[PDB]
């Protein structure tokens, strides 16, 4: 049973707690142990806080990293934006000496040092790796087939891009996340421009809601045209956009889709037999009941 | 590189269809997996040594799904 | 009163070309190193280096082609093995082995030749006068 | 564009549209290069970045134009552009640039300079306030506490919502860069 | 010994960095120096006259010139030393310009003067110990080899043969012609590419002075400028030419190219000439215009069914049991003309080359548009066989790219061939529109700008924007090309029926292996390197090897042919003379110091050293022709039994001693 | 020489994959046993395949047909 | 003689005819061979680039690329001169390295760095910091007092007009056949191309020989080219001229 | 730019800025060529015209942009532009 510190950023615990609950339960069912991070905070959200000040972005991400450093554990994440912040600041401060120095003399005011000893993983990346739980182990753990459901994957942008800074391979047409959805028994479908941004990154969600919603609506149109019955995602930002933004699209525009948006951990819980009440699917703006009728 | 020698190997139902595309000319070695019997008189005879024999007992009993009785390297055929 | 005496032995086909290119491009560096110019660095015998160090070279530099880029297919592998062994001998006779180094400078690296010149001069200046000159007496 | 008339609407209408060498700020370019950590001066305006941007088809935002402004040193043209905050940082431009430039990193550096000159949307400042107060950009509320309890999780996550002593360290980090002291001042108006 | 020291000013390039007067006075006070003197331009005729007058007056044994680099002016001053009654090799330079002045210009003058005095002292010390050498002259075999049967190889072979030298033309493939045989029409003259080539192929095939050896490779090369012992692998073609059949005893003949064999062969495989678009049997020719019309057998795919031999009948041209024969050929010079291949553009995933059906590259487009190709010359969509009406051309596909996937250089001809293809589609399909997504149209050659003007006039759309990514419509299989029109200032989404990628070119497959066999180095770009990038673009640093064609860097057919004839001329220079002088830097074994240990023998890359019998003692023997003067053996030998002719240990040690003299 | 994979998560230790394998049954149940190596052995309650390098299986399907709650997947394609 | 090789070269097109760039009328407007002589260390200056108007050192230098080229108006040449993009890059590098703090502005319309290592040279020049403004120069005005040159064009990529004031303007003028070249090629019986250069036997497969037997072309006289291409062409012509001399017979 | 929303201010704000091949009017181009009696389809966007225009330094008028619109057939982009009437017909561009 591999053990990881569970970073747990802002949106999953405070808006979609079923995501974190299913994360812990399903990760324990497969051979992974997710340990609470002691006093972790907002990973300085890369858009809304990196746009303001890169130095304080570095300092806060480094503080989050040195918490798990003192814990002597590897970070595990469930958010693409949190992955950007944590993993990328870890990678930058493992190689840039003057930035290490600057962050360290900022952190020395709170009796705290960064040395760069741990690694950062996304939970879906762990589920895909073969040393850690693999696709076959996921298939083994699945107990409810979830058959006869068309499911559209949204990769997001901060997990895989830029490919010159990550290690997940092709960004033009990846299929790895489609294999994790196929392990659950749901057939993943392909839609036009599947690698498009959801529109919520960089603080655009806050600065220009209509612009962000138009970017989201382009995706929703493509997904409905494909014929999806739900949208899996690996990011609480993207889930919030696809969930709230459907309501804001219904009100600001006149478009109705009613497409449930679920984190992959929530689908994994549904596959492994967790209850909808135990997943808190009532906390989503868009009702999941048609999808539950199909897969149950 | 060059694309048009498109080598494909599709399992269309119960027939494993092994194909070589060109613009207008194709080549389809089609194996009917309901009639194969797991003999190797197709692997012994292959002039180009492409056909190999797989899980004969499992496939002939129905306990194997991701394979046929025989595997043909359609790039070598 | 003291100026470092550094001697360089540079091959004709990449290190001499690189030094010439640096000169042509007008890359400045201090005037402390004087060169010998052999054909390949395979020509460099160990006794050349040891003779330099016993006459009183504060430093010795041997510059040649990159591995795989020798004009004579493999003559700098021989030189590299010889200079590794020379580094070992100087350490065990108690002379400071950082007085000697072997750099691989291509024909197009005039800038790198200038940087090598600067770094060799700096290192020898830190090290100081060689001890042989007073140990002889 | 003949000269300054001091009639504001006519100055706006007849603003000199012609680039002069007095318009270049090499200091601005050097600050951008340092902060962005990218080779931005090496752009040759191929248009791949704009061709990949998801914000371009629905707005006047042109990342290639921002790269050109960076190269030419057009400070007060880049920083005051309201389409500096339409980048979602999706990194498609960085993924595809043939010169290995990070235009989105250039955008991030430009946004930092805009904040230092006090141009910044209010959501950013409100997020600064929230993170200062609780350490969380999206904090917990009563209804989510009730939902977590009904799930079975503790009413608060293991974060600084349940360990308020780390909030003081976060606040010192923010105060060292004076982020709060600038955000509140800008919000006051 | 009596040495003269002549210090050049180089026209203030040296006098503006040091004190030439002080250097000259120091040279006068140096030991062994008879005369020291200075001049403004020692490389000029008054400078050589000054050297010669000094030699005659002062009875000089050797000459030291404190001037520019030896790599720049050894031949000049060696010839000046010869003219004057000395050996050319009693001369030594002191580089005080490119290694003293130009690097110690600023704010340091007496330091540069001291460096110059030191360099002059070391040069005088070496020259006081130099002695007479005579360059070795070696005979040159009167044959030549041309590796590559493309336009550059064929032109070089024809040029050498018509100059009268017997020539070998080695081609790995069963036919000569190269890429130009695959081209359909040629920019900017729009001549039928295959048609213009057909005469020259016939000339090569008929020339009595050309030994055309198709379907053959170069296993190994040893030797030097004089004699290259080149071993060739004659791959098992499987079919006999009439000459070989008569030699083996079949009077009725060999292969006449009737085609019955391929009419009956049951194996069907892709044709590499048609870039895989077209079928060909196991026994085959690439196209109907191949020069040796001899019908290779593809033994990797033949099933030995024996139908081909029955079809061939009494001609008996097919030998299904043929094996790789090896031949050793002695040649005087060699010309390398290996050409190029298309860079693998499936690595650029944003342009769905292998993943979308209707995305092709420019050689596949050229085969599709040729009237002899898989189609009847009709461009049709690969996805469904329908005629396109909008065609996009992605220029710079994988080129001028610093991301590490593509090539950082321009491929030279891809702007021109894309213009040609746009013209061809707009004239062959009525109402079809060509869109060129370009980033610097490069029409630089003769009539190229006029060709560009004419294409725009016929109505190709030029969108200045590098393509960002390509999406495939799921149903119509149409391709959505996304970029920005940089001049218009807006993003674009052009939906085309067919997308053509103008991919970069790279050195052919196996070219690095062949150039390592011949001893040629590579460029920064990865192409074969030339002797001097400006004034010698054909010769290489290894003597007797010359470059021709795209193998040295991408070029159009005109530039390729000019380069090929230049290489043929350079390869003919030593063959016509019949003599060639080697540089007397050889190793010479001193036998009554050699102990016969044999340890030096393995230190020679060229195998110039061996153990032999002289006066009962086993000593080492140098093949002075094979030696190249590197000095590895002579730097090894512990007993000092190997002497390097112009860089002897006493000379080098005298230089070291003079450096430490104060 | 195929590859068998046992889903440890639902293996009950029933040992009917060990008893039914005809390569395991070679040692004790053959006259003059040829090879005495074994594919499965139930260690700590789950079936462990000692045949790591996939040399002894013959794709018989006696073990897949034997496990009561299907948990053994047989791969007929090269690993 | 048995054979003849023609290698007459080229001259710079008269760019004073393009009046909008005040070549002869403004002191500080020069062309690229005058710039090359001014920057050479053996030239009239001590290798120091100085302004012709007053002898002061320039700090901003403009390079007008395509000056009289790819021009269909009847004044300039309708063809590309091949090497003018490359030599303008060289001159920009030379000024930026010889005068500390000087800036080079290249007003360009298709940078053409096609040869071996040319694209890398272009990359290196941009890295050293030459400004590339994609716009053909419209006209040039001279400041009456400082003698500085106001260059007016549009930055086509930026999308705005520009007014760059430089101390020295260099015109990358087109090249044309040398003076008397037409007289010499009529003496030898060689025809001319559409472009005005000497014509070759077959434009693809015989770029050296002419239609009149025994006469061969070499160098820029057949069309503009860099020194590498010129030398390859010259050796090709020498080989073609040697073919009949070595045989000693030739069949009419 | 997702689709038409029929809320006029949002349609104005999210107007599709992306050129499609449905936007080209070859009839418009042919009418322009006939009436103007000039070879307008042969522009290669050098910028000399805009660099010489006296209206460009004080407005958004770009004659090169109008030439590009003519070449691409962007009727309803060229005709409705209010900077179509800022040309003084000084003929410097033509010169
Ligand atoms: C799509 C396309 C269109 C083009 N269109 C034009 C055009 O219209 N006009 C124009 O002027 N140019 C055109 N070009 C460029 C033109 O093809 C080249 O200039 C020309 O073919 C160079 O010929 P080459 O002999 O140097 O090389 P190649 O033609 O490639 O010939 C090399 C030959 O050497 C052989 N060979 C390779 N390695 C070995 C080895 N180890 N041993 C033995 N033999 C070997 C190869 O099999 C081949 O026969 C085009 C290029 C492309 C890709
Ligand atoms: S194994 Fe081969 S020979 Fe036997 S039945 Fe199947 S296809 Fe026929
Ligand atoms: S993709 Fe890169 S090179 Fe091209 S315009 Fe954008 S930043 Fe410049
Ligand atoms: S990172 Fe910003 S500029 Fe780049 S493609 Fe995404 S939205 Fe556009
Ligand atoms: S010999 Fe060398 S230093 Fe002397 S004038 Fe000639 S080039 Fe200059
Ligand atoms: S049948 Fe015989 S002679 Fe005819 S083409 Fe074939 S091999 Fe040649
Ligand atoms: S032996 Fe058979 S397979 Fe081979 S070439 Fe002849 S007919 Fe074709
Ligand atoms: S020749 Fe043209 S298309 Fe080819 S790489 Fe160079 S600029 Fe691009
Ligand atoms: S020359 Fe030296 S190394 Fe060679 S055999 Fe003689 S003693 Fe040995
Ligand atoms: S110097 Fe010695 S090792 Fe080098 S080639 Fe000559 S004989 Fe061989
Ligand atoms: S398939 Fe047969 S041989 Fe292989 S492990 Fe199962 S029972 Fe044993
Ligand atoms: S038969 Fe099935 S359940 Fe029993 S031990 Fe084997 S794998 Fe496990
Ligand atoms: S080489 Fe460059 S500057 Fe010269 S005419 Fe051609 S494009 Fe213009
Ligand atoms: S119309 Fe304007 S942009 Fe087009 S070629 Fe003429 S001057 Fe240049
Ligand atoms: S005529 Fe004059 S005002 Fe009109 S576009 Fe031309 S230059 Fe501008
Ligand atoms: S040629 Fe320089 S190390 Fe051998």
């Amino acid at each position: 049973m591999h053990e990881y510190a569970f970073f747990l950023g802002c949106i999953a615990p405070n808006r979609y707690p079923g995501c974190e609950a299913s994360a812990i339960k399903t990760s324990e069912k497969v051979g992974i142990k997710l340990l609470p991070l002691k006093g972790a905070s907002c990973c300085p959200a890369p858009g809304a806080f990196g746009s303001i000040d890169l130095n304080v972005w570095y300092a806060m991400a480094a503080r989050n990293l040195v918490l798990a450093e003192e814990m002597k554990k590897d970070i595990a994440l469930i958010c693409n934006g949190c992955y950007k912040s944590i993993w990328e600041v870890n990678h930058i401060l493992k190689h840039n000496d003057e930035l290490r120095d600057n962050v360290n003399e900022v952190l020395a005011e709170i009796d705290m040092q960064f040395k760069g000893t741990i690694d950062v993983w996304h939970l879906a990346e762990l589920y895909y790796d073969d040393k850690v739980c693999g696709v076959q182990k996921i298939k083994d753990s699945v107990t409810t087939p979830l058959s006869g459901a068309k499911v559209a994957a949204h990769y997001g942008c901060h997990l895989m891009k830029p490919k010159k800074e990550r290690h997940f391979g092709d960004t033009e047409n990846p299929m790895w996340f489609e294999e994790l959805i196929g392990a659950l028994g749901a057939e993943p479908i392909q839609y036009r421009n599947k690698m498009q941004c959801c529109g919520a990154g960089g603080g655009v969600r806050g600065y220009d809601i209509v612009h962000a919603l138009d970017i989201t609506n382009e995706k929703l149109i493509n997904i409905q045209e494909a014929g999806a019955d739900a949208i899996t995602e690996l990011c609480p930002f993207c889930q919030l956009q696809f969930d709230r933004g459907q309501i804001e699209i219904k009100e600001k525009f006149g478009d109705v889709y009613n497409i449930p948006v679920l984190h992959y951990n929530e689908l994994l819980g549904l596959a492994q037999g967790m209850s909808p009440q135990d997943l808190a699917l009532d906390l989503h703006a868009i009702d999941c009941t048609p999808f539950l009728q199909k897969v149950l | 590189s060059t694309l048009f020698p498109k080598y494909s190997k599709t399992t269309d139902g119960s027939k494993v269809i092994m194909e070589q595309r060109l613009l207008q000319q194709v080549n389809n070695l089609i194996l009917d997996n309901d009639i194969c019997t797991g003999c190797g008189i197709c692997s012994e005879v292959c002039p180009e040594e492409a056909i190999s024999v797989g899980a004969v007992g499992g496939v002939r009993r129905g306990l194997v799904d991701d394979a046929a009785s025989i595997h043909v390297d359609e790039t070598k055929c | 009163d003291w100026k470092p005496q550094i001697l360089a032995i540079i091959c004709n086909w990449c290190s001499y070309a690189g030094a010439d290119l640096a000169g042509g491009a007008r890359i400045q560096y201090p005037p402390t190193v004087r060169a010998i110019r052999v054909m390949c660095t395979g020509r460099v015998d160990m006794l050349f280096i040891l003779k330099a160090f016993v006459e009183g070279a504060d430093g010795v530099l041997v510059s040649g082609c990159h591995f795989g880029d020798c004009h004579y297919l493999e003559g700098n592998y021989k030189a590299a093995k010889r200079m590794f062994m020379i580094k070992n001998l100087l350490r065990n006779i108690g002379l400071d082995d950082r007085r000697f180094r072997m750099t691989f400078v291509s024909a197009s690296e005039g800038a790198k030749w200038g940087m090598v010149m600067e770094d060799v001069t700096n290192t020898i200046k830190e090290l100081g006068p060689s001890p042989i000159k007073e140990f002889k007496k | 564009a003949a000269k300054s008339y001091n009639i504001p609407e006519l100055d706006k209408k007849l603003a000199d549209r012609r680039y002069h060498l007095s318009d270049t700020n090499p200091e601005f370019t050097q600050k951008i290069l340092k902060t962005s950590r990218t080779i931005a001066n090496m752009c040759y305006q191929c248009g791949t970045c704009t061709g990949s941007c998801p914000s371009a088809p629905r707005s006047s935002y042109r990342i290639r134009l921002f790269m050109r402004r960076c190269v030419l040193g057009l400070e007060n043209e880049a920083l005051t552009d309201p389409d500096l905050w339409l980048c979602t940082t999706c990194y498609s431009c960085t993924d595809r640039c043939p010169r290995d430039i990070a235009p989105t990193d250039v955008i991030m550096a430009m946004r930092n300079l805009a904040f230092k000159r006090d141009i910044v949307p209010k959501n950013f400042l409100q997020t600064v306030q929230l993170i200062y107060n609780s350490g969380h950009g999206v904090p917990n509320n009563d209804v989510n506490r009730a939902a977590r309890t009904k799930l079975g999780l503790p009413a608060d996550p293991p974060t600084t919502h349940s360990y308020p002593e780390f909030v003081k360290g976060i606040q010192k980090i923010i105060d060292h860069y004076e982020l709060k002291e600038n955000a509140d001042r800008i919000l006051k108006g | 010994p009596r040495i003269g020291v002549f210090v050049c000013h180089c026209g203030t390039n040296i006098a503006g960095s040091m004190s030439i007067d002080d250097v000259v006075n120091y040279a006068k006070t140096l030991p062994y120096v008879a005369v020291a003197d200075q001049y403004q331009y020692m490389c000029s005729t008054p400078g050589q006259k000054k050297i010669d007058d000094a030699i005659k007056e002062y009875n000089l044994t050797g000459v030291v010139v404190a001037a520019c680099s030896p790599r720049l002016h050894e031949p000049t001053f060696r010839t000046a030393t010869k003219e004057g009654g000395l050996n050319p090799f009693r001369f030594e330079m002191a580089n005080i310009r490119e290694q003293n002045s130009w690097v110690h210009m600023h704010g340091m003058w007496d330091e540069a003067t001291q460096k110059a005095k030191d360099q002059v002292r070391m040069a005088v010390a070496k020259a006081a110990k130099l002695e007479d050498l005579v360059p070795k002259s070696v005979p040159v075999e009167k044959t030549a080899m041309v590796v590559g049967g493309g336009v550059a190889g064929m032109q070089a072979a024809l040029d050498l043969a018509s100059a009268g030298i017997k020539t070998y033309l080695i081609e790995r493939t069963p036919t000569i012609g190269g890429r130009m045989s695959q081209l359909d029409k040629t920019f900017p003259t729009l001549d039928c590419s295959q048609c213009i080539l057909t005469p020259k192929m016939v000339d090569v095939g008929r020339h009595p002075n050309i030994e055309m050896m198709t379907y053959t490779e170069v296993e190994k090369v040893e030797g030097y400028i004089g004699n290259f012992d080149v071993t060739l692998r004659k791959k098992a073609r499987g079919v006999l030419t009439p000459t070989e059949a008569t030699a083996k005893g079949i009077v009725g003949g060999g292969c006449n190219g009737c085609g019955d064999c391929s009419a009956v062969c049951p194996v069907i495989k892709p044709n590499p000439f048609e870039m895989g678009m077209a079928p060909r049997k196991a026994i085959y020719i690439y196209h109907a215009q191949v020069m040796p019309l001899i019908y290779t057998v593809d033994f990797d795919s033949c099933v030995k069914c024996g139908l081909c031999v029955e079809a061939c009948g009494d001609k008996k041209a097919i030998d299904l049991e043929m094996q790789d024969e090896f031949i050793t050929v002695k040649v005087g010079t060699a010309v390398l003309a290996t050409g190029y291949e298309l860079f693998p553009i499936e690595n650029k995933r944003e342009w769905g080359y292998k993943q979308f059906d209707n995305v092709i590259n420019a050689l596949e487009f050229e085969r599709l548009i040729c009237a002899s190709g898989p189609t009847g010359g009709h461009l049709v969509r690969p996805s469904d066989g329908k005629t396109p009406m909008k065609v996009g051309f992605v220029l710079c596909a994988g080129s001028r790219d610093n991301t590490g996937i593509g090539k950082p250089y321009c491929s030279r001809f891809c702007c021109m061939y894309s213009l040609k293809h746009a013209h061809q589609i707009m004239e062959k399909i009525p109402g079809a529109v060509a869109y060129l997504f370009y980033m610097d149209i490069r029409s630089f050659g003769k009539m190229y700008e006029e060709f560009y003007y004419r294409i725009q006039h016929e109505g190709a759309k030029f969108i200045r924007g590098r393509v960002a990514n390509v999406l495939e419509d799921k149903e119509t299989k149409n391709l959505h090309v996304f970029t920005e029109d940089t001049l218009l200032g807006r993003p674009v989404d052009v939906e085309v029926d067919l997308l053509v990628l103008a991919a970069a070119v790279q050195p052919n497959e196996g070219a690095n292996e062949l150039r390592k066999k011949f001893g040629v180095s590579a460029s920064q770009d990865g192409w074969m390197l030339e002797a001097h990038p400006k004034l010698n673009p054909c010769g290489t640093t290894t003597a007797g090897v010359f470059l021709a064609g795209v193998c040295q860097g991408p070029k159009d057919i005109p530039d390729t042919v000019a380069q090929a004839e230049g290489a043929a001329s350079a390869a003919s220079i030593p063959i016509h003379m019949g003599e060639v002088e080697l540089e007397p830097y050889f190793a010479m074994c001193i036998d009554e110091l050699c102990a016969g240990c044999g340890m030096c023998v393995n230190l020679c890359p060229y195998s110039a050293l061996s153990l032999g019998e002289k006066n009962g003692r086993t000593v080492m023997v140098v093949t002075e022709a094979k030696c190249k003067g590197c000095g590895t053996c002579g730097g090894f030998c512990p007993g000092g039994a190997i002497k390097m002719q112009h860089f002897t240990t006493p000379q080098i040690v005298a230089q070291i001693d003079a450096f430490f003299a104060g | 020489a195929f590859a068998v994979h046992v889903n440890m998560e639902r293996c009950t230790g029933c040992n009917n994959c060990v008893v039914a394998c005809p390569v395991n049954a070679l040692e004790l149940n053959t006259v003059n046993p040829s090879s005495t190596d074994k594919i499965y052995k139930v260690i700590n309650g789950d079936a462990v395949i000692l045949d790591v390098k996939h040399e002894l299986c013959a794709g018989c399907g006696i073990c897949v047909d034997a496990c009561p709650y299907d948990v053994i997947q047989l791969s007929g394609q090269p690993p």
